[PDB]
């Protein structure tokens, strides 16, 4: 035996290391085989567009279209106020704001006290 | 008058010329590459008198000869600093990359696009020595940026390949990374002491504060690609042999350690920010040597060689010697830039192989790069009186004895026994065995171009070291007196490493395999840096770019909070207001209403 | 790469792989000749042991256990030929491949010169055009009712006839076109 | 395993038409045709006209120019030692106090 | 690179070479067009260990899918002519 | 100041008795010749103004972005020509038309020595572009789009007007020259915080603030090549204007109420910037990289220090130069592709040399490489920001580091790798493109010599 390997995010499972795989049954093999089927048609499609001499632009693409869409079009129709998405805009829209503000109005506080106090060494200090 | 300033502005100018010529016809022939070579071989001739002046004399010169823009009380100049190391920096710089396009020219002579590649170089070149001269930090930060958009450039010059171009990227984002740095040191320095000049800085600055020393170090951190940011300079290896031989193991990766020298009047006033060097220093030259001394590409190894030795610079200025890591940065320059030279004559030969399992006996084979090679390792291990000795030597002695912390030392020790393995190792794998090469043998060393370019460096690195060292004035106090055994720890350790690598390598003849353990491959995947910190953040960073920045707060909430409301609010109360039937009895009621609350409110 | 794949790999292909896989790394980890030698042929004989087994239990049994060992011993840093997806030169020259039709929008004055090669693309151009409307006649009639079910394309079958969707494939830039 | 009848076939046509169209590729010995159409020696050109003109053209600018303005180019004021003398005054600087020379 | 344009004669040369550099075979019953399974009563992984003979001998390496089902040494230096593009 | 309204007024009758095709020659023509006679209000002096009359005044904040504004019309025209070819005479005149008009308005804005003027000019460059946006637009949300451009600037703008008038009634003068000259110190009262807010915010929306920028990637995508590049290069300096003449009355209220724009533009620099590297679209891209430059721009405002305004006026001139050339850039490969995504189309380089040589050089002048001008205002912004409080450099530096990532990922995946086998129809690009590139870049170059043409008045 040998140490075993731990699938992660970012350190997906090897596919020759994948249970699946090997357990193999003719349900499985008609799934691949009509997986296998669509993709050769589309294929077969594709390269009916592509070496047509007659075409002299670029073959639209439906899925690039879907995907562009959906990133950019179909966002807020789909929204719908939840907890979870209240909360995450709320933490994500309003407290790195207040962070940073607290961080710059604490240190222009303590250079504004120093100042007054006189005990800052500003020599040298003349463009702002 | 003074033949100093226009000798030392000269070298530079000429060295434009053929970017002007960019345009004309002969850049559209095949002598562009001879035309440019031509042109740095005079201009290193020629920057050979203010070295001489400098020598006889000790002459130095501030030329602040254009007038930029004037901000209230601080003015803004096109100045040139001529100090010793400039001057001295720049023959050195120009030698190098006259051998360097000698060997690119038979090395890139089937490439289409040569003059482009020419050119790219001389720019490079031009920035870099801008970079050097600068007297004040604006034009130090154009020559910063020149040389890390050029490394850009030449780093993806074949585009077609997405490695280089990621490369190039990562290259750019570490670069970036120091220039946080770099621009918070030109921040301050002008916010506290009125000005960028190096005068000013200098006289305003008795006691230097934490924060410009803390932003110059990241800088330098960024550029000289120390432990933190250090796996773009690996990764640049994508690029040509001849940028990386330039580039990226003698010229532009030893900038940012010109930086730390350019302000040591101000370094040696804090100690904060010299622990923090001399750390950083020793980190990483023992990181990169024990990633080093377990890779298979020729050229990884090269390029960690190049990061250990800057993180021995780092160490030298840590340890308050300016001049000694200048003098280092001379020398490795003349060595190192031969031993990628050696390396890509082999890789040529072998058909653009670049794994050491596939080279074997090289040594009859190939004699000339062979010897190249031998002398060149024992420069860069350190042999006594040869160009490395004069530096490397002289950082140990310093190194042990001053003030320093015990476990720096340590690593700078252990360092140096693993410098001395990866050279064995490449020596051993290269050209020891049995040859491993496909069949049809393409060996061929017969080419001028080649032989003159290595031979020049060869000489450089057998007797620049003992020249230049007898010529310059001293600027240190030496150490005179020495244990006799401490005398010799450099020696003795370099031989340790010499023969422990030796007996380690000599035992995968035997007929024995056995698993790797797991420091093997803690050095061979890089200590895992690479594979974290290159998916880790990005990710976290990019997912959210998309998740929170882009759709949470972009494409929804700003959205439903302003313009969904107010379209919504509006869309209601018309409605309500619009929606009457039309039957008068309605309206009339209303206006009774509103009849007696006016008689019984407004009065 | 030019072969069309298949629906799934069967036993044979996945032990063949594994043999292939398991070979080149020992050869990554024994640099000398005889080394490796000497344990590709260990290897050989400790893979042929089982090479009669008929329980097809058994036999997925077998090579999983060698993938898991495989994949503990894969020395993380294996030689890759320098035009494999991994090596150092798999994209070099990809920057230099131009596309055929980029030609047809060159000027008049630069098609003064090479007029052989131009003529020799007419001819081209219109056995492609003749030859066209024929190819898709053919992948008409001869694909399967209900769409392909493997992505392999059928040669040309009479004498005229040109193999279906050839034009792409003939047309390659080149391996390293300068 | 192995190739089938039909994908022989296919793989002999299409390598027969690749090679047809490789032969193509070739250049016949006109086929540049370019239309002409106008309107120590080379070291020593070359010195004079990227060295000597660039050095003239910046002397001029420095000596004329450039130190036209004060504190414009700045020197180091060289090292004085013992038993030196200055040209502009003729002075001699003293000598030092001869510590005792012993090895 | 400086590298000589090979031809088919010369890779069928080496491709030949190397197969009878092969104990397992007998060089006077080797051809051309001589099958590895049957005509030659090779192995599969024999076949496999011949491929990896051949990538080591011409620097590149064939995709499993297409080595696999290559039979005889006259379809594989079809086949590396077709990479390496080869005219005569 | 007639010397330049009169020829632009004079544009028009031109335009419409000209030949049915000589209209762009005789526009670009006369346009470059009253750019080359606007030119000479660079001459300014280091005393108050270039007073010309009791209506309009020049200043050397003024100059620059009115040398602009004069430079842009030919751009805009020659970017025009191309997609304007199938359209009828009299739809042709029309555009032109806007065009003229809209910079007239620039031009009469940029002077506005009252208040009161200023704002109705401000607003009345509104119309064209709306016009502009909503007719020659080729997607269907470019409705929407106007719309939005609209409405957000109105609901800033109504509110500023009352403040004008208000003022008015108290100061008695909305003249430039007396307000500054007669300027008192506002008490911090709720009633003066109000009249800050709708001073400010009028100009804020403009700019676009992070909060109010939604406005902006719509109307910049959905506009037409002239449209985004008059967008992006001029109408998003009118509120920097605004808001350095009428900063002035402000004080010293500015310190307290700075707070919350300040912290919203040093944080929405980094959101766009971020959003920037995951984009599909390129001219969304670019109209969030001018989101986060103006984000820029208003924290040296906000700052209200010399090398402030300096800063600001500096990257505003070089901002505008940047984002009209990769405006236009980026309608060049569009008018090939017809698709506007950045991963259809690929590896350009290989067969565009030049175009892709301008892209380079495009990036790297928005990448803030020195010694560019867009380098100068940056540095001059953080050093101020430096100077107002040392850990903003942490953001700033944040933001170069983004900026650079996402300009040389746009540079990659359009320039870079494979080209795309399918596209066939990528012809080479005509001397009118790049013409259009090398007068978009020349002048950055030549003004990175002259800095302090661009400086502003506290030079
Ligand atoms: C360095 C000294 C120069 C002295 C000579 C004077 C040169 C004047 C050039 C002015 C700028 C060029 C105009 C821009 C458009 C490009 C034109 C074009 O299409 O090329 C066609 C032409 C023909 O090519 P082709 O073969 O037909 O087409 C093939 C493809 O196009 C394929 O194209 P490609 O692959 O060949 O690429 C083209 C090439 C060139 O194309 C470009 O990308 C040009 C971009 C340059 C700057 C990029 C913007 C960044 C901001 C810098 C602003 C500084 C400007 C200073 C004043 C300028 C006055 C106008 O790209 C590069 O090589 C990368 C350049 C990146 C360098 C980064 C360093 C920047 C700072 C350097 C220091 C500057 C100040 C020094 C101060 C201290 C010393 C005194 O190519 C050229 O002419 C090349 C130009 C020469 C290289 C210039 C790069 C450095 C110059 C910097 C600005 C001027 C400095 C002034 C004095 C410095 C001392
Ligand atoms: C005061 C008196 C001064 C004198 C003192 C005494 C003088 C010297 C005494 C000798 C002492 C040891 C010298 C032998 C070195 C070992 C070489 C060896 O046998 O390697 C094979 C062997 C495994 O080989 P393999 O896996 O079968 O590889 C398969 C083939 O060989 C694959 O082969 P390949 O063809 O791929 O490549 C072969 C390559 C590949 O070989 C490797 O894999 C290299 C990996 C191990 C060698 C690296 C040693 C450097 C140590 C620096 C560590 C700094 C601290 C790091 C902290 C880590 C924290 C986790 O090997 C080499 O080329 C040579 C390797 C380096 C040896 C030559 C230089 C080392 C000697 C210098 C050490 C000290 C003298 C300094 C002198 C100055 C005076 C003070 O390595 C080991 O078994 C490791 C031995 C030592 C490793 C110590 C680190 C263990 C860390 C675990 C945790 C520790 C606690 C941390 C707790 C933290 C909690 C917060
Ligand atoms: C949405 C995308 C961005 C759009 C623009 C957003 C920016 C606009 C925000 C305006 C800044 C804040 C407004 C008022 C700030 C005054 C300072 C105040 O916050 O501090 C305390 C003020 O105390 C409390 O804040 C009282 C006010 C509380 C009521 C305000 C509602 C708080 C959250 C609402 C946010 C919604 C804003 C947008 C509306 C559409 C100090 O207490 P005090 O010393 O006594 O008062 C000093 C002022 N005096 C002298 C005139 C009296
Ligand atoms: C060249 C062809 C002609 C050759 C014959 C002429 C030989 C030289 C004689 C020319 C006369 C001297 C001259 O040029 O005048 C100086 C003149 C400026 O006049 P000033 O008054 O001194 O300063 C401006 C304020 N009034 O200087 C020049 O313009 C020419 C030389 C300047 C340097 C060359 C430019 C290189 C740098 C370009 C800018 C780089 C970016 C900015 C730098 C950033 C530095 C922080
Ligand atoms: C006191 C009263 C204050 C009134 C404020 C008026 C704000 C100006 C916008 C008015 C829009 C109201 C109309 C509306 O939204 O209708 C919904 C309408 C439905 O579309 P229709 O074309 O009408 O029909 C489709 C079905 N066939 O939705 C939309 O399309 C709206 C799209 C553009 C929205 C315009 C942007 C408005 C928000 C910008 C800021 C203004 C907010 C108001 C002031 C803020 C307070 C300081
Ligand atoms: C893109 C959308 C942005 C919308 C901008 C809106 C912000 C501007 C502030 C709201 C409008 C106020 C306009 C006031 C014009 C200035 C006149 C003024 O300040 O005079 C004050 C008047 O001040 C007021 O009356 C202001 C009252 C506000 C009424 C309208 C409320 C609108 C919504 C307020 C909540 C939002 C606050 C922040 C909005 C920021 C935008 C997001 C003094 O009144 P007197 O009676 O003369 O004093 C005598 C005694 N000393
Ligand atoms: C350093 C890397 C370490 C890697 C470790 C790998 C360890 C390997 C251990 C292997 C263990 C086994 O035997 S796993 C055994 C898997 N099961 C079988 O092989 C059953 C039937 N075999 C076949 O059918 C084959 O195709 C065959 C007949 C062989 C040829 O066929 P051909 O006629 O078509 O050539």
């Amino acid at each position: 035996s040998f140490p075993k390997y731990k699938p992660s995010r970012l350190a997906t499972l090897p596919a020759t290391l994948d249970p699946a795989e090997y357990d193999i049954s003719p349900e499985t093999r008609k799934a691949q085989a009509e997986r296998l089927a669509i993709r050769s048609r589309l294929k077969r499609e594709y390269l009916l567009q592509y070496n047509d001499p007659n075409r002299l632009g670029v073959i639209e693409d439906p899925a690039l279209i879907r995907w562009t869409y959906a990133r950019s079009a179909n966002i807020y129709p789909n929204f719908r106020p939840t907890p979870k998405t209240s909360l995450l805009g709320a933490l994500f829209g309003i407290g790195p704001l207040f962070f940073w503000y607290y961080v710059f109005k604490t240190d222009r506080d303590k250079k504004e006290k120093l100042i007054q106090e006189g005990k800052l060494d500003q020599t040298f200090n003349i463009s702002y | 008058m003074n033949p100093f300033a226009s000798l030392t502005l000269t070298t530079l100018t000429i060295l434009t010329i053929p970017i002007m010529m960019s345009n004309s016809n002969i850049y559209k022939t095949n002598l562009y590459p001879n035309y440019v070579k031509t042109t740095v071989s005079y201009a290193f001739t020629l920057s050979l008198v203010p070295l001489l002046m400098f020598m006889h004399t000790g002459q130095e010169m501030i030329i602040s000869n254009w007038h930029w823009m004037t901000l209230q009380t601080v003015e803004l100049s096109l100045s040139f600093k001529m100090d010793y190391f400039s001057v001295m920096f720049i023959p050195v710089a120009l030698f190098v990359t006259w051998s360097i396009m000698e060997f690119s020219m038979w090395y890139m002579h089937s490439d289409p696009f040569i003059n482009r590649f020419f050119k790219y170089l001389l720019l490079f070149l031009i920035t870099m020595m801008i970079l050097v001269t600068a007297n004040n930090l604006f034009q130090l930060f154009i020559g910063w940026e020149g040389v890390g958009i050029m490394s850009f450039l030449l780093i993806g010059w074949w585009h077609g390949r997405t490695d280089a171009n990621t490369a190039a990227l990562q290259a750019i984002l570490y670069n970036r990374i120091g220039d946080i740095g770099f621009v918070l040191s030109m921040a301050w320095f002008l916010t506290h002491s009125n000005a960028w000049d190096l005068q000013q800085i200098f006289m305003l600055n008795n006691e230097c504060p934490n924060m410009p020393l803390i932003g110059l170090l990241l800088a330098a951190a960024g550029k000289s690609a120390q432990f933190g940011l250090h796996p773009w300079l690996p990764s640049a290896m994508e690029g040509p042999t001849p940028v990386s031989a330039l580039l990226h193991s003698s010229t532009m990766v030893v900038a940012g350690v010109f930086l730390l020298i350019r302000f040591y009047p101000l370094m040696e006033t804090n100690k904060l920010v010299q622990t923090m060097t001399l750390c950083l220093g020793a980190i990483t030259t023992l990181f990169t040597a024990l990633c080093a001394i377990t890779q298979n590409d020729i050229k990884k190894i090269v390029a960690f060689s190049t990061s250990s030795q800057l993180g021995l610079m780092m160490v030298t200025i840590g340890i308050n010697q300016p001049h000694l890591a200048f003098l280092h940065i001379c020398m490795h320059a003349f060595f190192k830039a031969m031993l990628f030279m050696c390396s890509g004559s082999i890789i040529h030969s072998l058909n653009d192989e670049q794994d050491i399992r596939k080279m074997g006996g090289l040594y009859k084979a190939m004699p000339f790069t062979t010897t190249a090679l031998i002398i060149g390792s024992l420069a860069l291990t350190g042999m006594p009186y040869l160009t490395g000795f004069y530096s490397k030597d002289l950082i140990i002695e310093a190194v042990n004895m001053s003030y320093t912390n015990a476990w720096a030392l340590l690593m700078t020790l252990i360092a140096t026994s693993l410098t001395a393995a990866y050279s064995t190792r490449i020596i051993f794998f290269a050209f020891l065995g049995k040859p491993r090469f496909p069949p049809l043998v393409l060996i061929n060393e017969n080419n001028p171009l080649l032989i003159n370019s290595i031979k020049r460096l060869l000489i450089g690195s057998i007797f620049a070291g003992f020249i230049i060292s007898n010529n310059i004035p001293p600027m240190t106090v030496p150490n005179t007196t020495m244990p006799l055994y401490m005398k010799m720890t450099a020696l003795i350790v370099t031989i340790m490493g010499f023969m422990l690598a030796l007996e380690l390598n000599n035992t995968t003849y035997y007929l024995k395999f056995k698993y790797p353990s797991q420091t093997y491959k803690f050095s061979n995947m890089l200590g895992y840096y690479p594979s974290i910190m290159h998916r880790l953040p990005t990710y976290h960073n990019l997912s959210m770019s998309q998740k929170s920045a882009s759709s949470l707060l972009d494409l929804i909430w700003l959205e439903t909070i302003l313009p969904k409301t107010t379209s919504f609010i509006q869309m209601k109360m018309s409605i309500m207001v619009s929606n009457q039937k039309g039957l008068i009895k309605l309206y009339f009621l209303s206006f009774l209403i509103t009849i007696m609350i006016s008689m019984t409110l407004f009065n | 790469a030019f072969s069309a794949p298949a629906a799934y790999l069967t036993h044979q292909q996945k032990v063949l792989r594994l043999y292939k896989r398991a070979l080149r790394h020992l050869e990554s980890w024994c640099v000398h000749r005889d080394k490796y030698r000497y344990f590709a042929c260990l290897m050989r004989a400790r893979f042929d042991e089982h090479k009669n087994e008929k329980d097809m239990v058994k036999a997925t049994q077998l090579l999983r256990q060698a993938e898991e060992e495989f994949w503990y011993g894969q020395h993380p840093q294996p030689y890759i030929f320098p035009e494999s997806p991994g090596g150092t030169s798999y994209e070099r020259y990809e920057c230099y491949k131009v596309p055929e039709w980029c030609l047809d929008d060159w000027h008049p004055s630069e098609k003064a010169m090479y007029p052989d090669y131009f003529a020799k693309r007419e001819q081209w151009k219109r056995l492609r055009r003749e030859s066209w409307e024929r190819e898709v006649k053919q992948l008409q009639e001869e694909t399967p009712p209900g769409g392909p079910r493997t992505e392999a394309l059928p040669p040309a079958r009479k004498e005229g006839d040109l193999p279906p969707l050839w034009w792409h494939i003939v047309t390659r830039p080149r391996e390293r076109p300068m | 395993s192995g190739y089938t009848p039909d994908e022989k076939l296919r793989l002999q046509q299409l390598r027969e038409l690749r090679r047809r169209w490789l032969k193509d590729q070739e250049l016949s010995p006109r086929e540049p045709v370019l239309p002409p159409r106008r309107v120590t020696y080379r070291h020593s050109i070359f010195a004079v006209t990227h060295v000597l003109i660039p050095v003239w053209i910046i002397h001029y600018y420095l000596k004329y120019h450039v130190t036209a303005k004060p504190y414009t180019v700045v020197e180091r004021k060289p090292r004085i030692f013992p038993g030196d003398t200055i040209l502009e005054t003729g002075e001699v600087i003293p000598l030092m106090k001869e510590f005792p020379d012993q090895h | 690179s400086d590298a000589p344009p090979l031809t088919l004669e010369a890779i069928k040369d080496r491709v030949l070479y190397v197969l009878k550099l092969y104990d397992k075979i007998d060089p006077e019953k080797l051809s051309v067009n001589s099958h590895f399974m049957k005509d030659l009563g090779l192995d599969s992984l024999d076949q496999v260990e011949i491929i990896m003979a051949m990538e080591d001998e011409f620097g590149f390496e064939i995709p499993d899918i297409d080595a696999e089902k290559l039979m005889c040494p006259q379809e594989i230096v079809d086949y590396i002519a077709d990479k390496k593009d080869v005219y005569e | 100041m007639l010397k330049i309204i009169i020829p632009t007024t004079m544009l028009l009758p031109m335009t419409w008795m000209s030949k049915h095709n000589m209209i762009w020659i005789n526009a670009t023509v006369h346009s470059l010749l009253i750019s080359l006679i606007s030119l000479s209000l660079l001459n300014q002096l280091g005393e108050n103004s270039l007073n010309f009359s009791l209506t309009f005044f020049s200043d050397s904040l003024s100059a620059p972005l009115l040398v602009l504004t004069t430079w842009l019309l030919p751009l805009m025209l020659m970017a025009s020509q191309s997609h304007l070819s199938k359209e009828t005479t009299t739809r042709k005149k029309l555009y032109i038309t806007m065009l003229i008009l809209l910079q007239l308005f620039l031009i009469m804005t940029f002077t506005a020595t009252e208040l009161i003027l200023f704002y109705i000019l401000f607003e009345a460059t509104l119309v064209p572009t709306l016009i502009i946006i909503t007719r020659w637009g080729n997607q269907t949300e470019r409705l929407n789009a106007g719309l939005y451009f609209l409405f957000y600037t109105l609901a800033g703008s109504l509110p500023l007007l009352v403040a004008l008038v208000y003022i008015q009634n108290t100061t008695g003068s909305l003249n430039f020259l007396i307000i500054h000259y007669w300027s008192h110190p506002l008490s911090n009262s709720w009633s003066n915080i109000f009249m800050w807010l709708a001073c400010i915010m009028a100009f804020m929306v403009k700019m676009p603030l992070y909060g109010l920028h939604l406005w902006l990637p719509k109307a910049h995508v959905e506009a037409p090549i002239a449209g985004s590049m008059v967008l992006a290069a001029v109408l998003l300096k009118l509120g920097g204007y605004g808001m350095m003449r009428i900063t002035t009355i402000l004080n010293p209220l500015t310190n307290y109420m700075a707070y919350p724009f300040l912290m919203l533009s040093m944080w929405g620099m980094i959101m766009t910037s971020s959003i920037c590297l995951r984009q599909t679209d390129l001219k969304s891209l670019i109209a969030y990289s001018s989101v986060s430059h103006m984000a820029l721009v208003i924290v040296a405002i906000m700052i209200q220090t010399p090398w402030s305004f300096m800063g600001a006026t500096a990257l505003m001139i070089a901002h505008g130069l940047t984002s009209s050339m990769l405006f236009c850039l980026a309608n060049t490969n569009y008018e090939r592709v017809h698709s506007r995504t950045m991963i259809l189309a690929r590896g350009l380089q290989t067969l565009l040399p030049l175009m892709a040589t301008w892209w380079l050089v495009a990036s790297l002048t928005n990448l803030a490489l020195p010694p560019s001008i867009n380098l100068i205002g940056e540095l001059f912004i953080i050093t101020a920001s430096f100077s107002w409080s040392n850990i903003t450099i942490i953001l700033m530096g944040m933001n170069m580091m983004i900026t650079a990532l996402y300009s040389l990922y746009m540079l990659i995946t359009t320039q870079r790798g494979k080209y795309t086998h399918h596209i066939n129809n990528i012809k080479p690009s005509f001397t009118r493109e790049n013409a259009l590139m090398a007068l978009h870049i020349l002048p950055l170059l030549l003004l990175t010599l002259n800095p302090k043409m661009i400086l502003g008045p506290l030079y």
